[PDB]
Formats: C-alpha cells, sequence, structure tokens
C-alpha cells in the first residue's frame, strides 16, 4: 500500500488608514484716527466688535 | 499689559502711553550729514575725515 498526502496554507493581510486636516484663521485689524482713551480701548487686538 | 490677554488693560496701556510715550521708529541719516546744516557754514574737510 501507497498513501500520500500534501497540504499547503498561506494567509496574508495588510489594512493601512491615513487621515490629515487642518484649518486656519487670521483676523487684522486697521484704525486711524483718535488719540484719546477712546481709542486706546478701541485700540485692544482681542472680537472685532 | 505684556502678560495679560484681555482688552481690560488696554485703557490703562493707553493711559500709560499718554504719560509715557516710546519711541516706536525713526528715519536716520549719518553723524557727519548734520555738519553740512550748521550755522558754521563750510566745514567740507571735517566732514570728509569724519566719513
Amino acid at each position: 500500500g501507497v498513501s500520500v498526502g500534501k497540504c499547503r496554507g498561506i494567509l496574508n493581510e495588510i489594512k493601512d488608514r491615513n487621515k490629515r486636516d487642518t484649518m486656519v484663521e487670521d483676523l487684522v485689524v486697521l484704525v486711524r484716527g483718535g488719540a484719546s482713551e477712546h481709542i486706546t480701548t478701541l485700540a485692544y487686538q482681542e472680537l472685532p466688535t | 499689559l505684556a502678560q495679560n490677554r484681555s482688552t481690560i488693560t488696554y485703557r490703562s496701556w493707553g493711559r500709560s502711553l499718554k504719560y509715557n510715550p516710546v519711541v516706536i521708529d525713526f528715519e536716520m541719516q549719518p553723524i557727519h550729514e548734520v555738519l553740512r546744516h550748521t550755522s558754521l557754514g563750510p566745514l567740507e574737510a571735517k566732514r570728509q575725515n569724519l566719513r
């Protein structure tokens, strides 16, 4: 009697994920006219109102 | 006000600038350029030497 069994197995799997996001915001003011404390308080760089 | 980040300090900042104004920027010319504009008249030799 002759009997011989052959079995071969192989597995492969790769998963990849990448995400990138950016957001930039700027605000510039320009005031000319006023010397009293009113323009000094208005010269606050920190809300455009 | 440098460490401060709010607009509440801006009033006192403007008041201090009123009391003690600092020099922000200024134009400049060489020191030998003012000798020509003196009442002493011609100073060409000294002006070139200083230049």
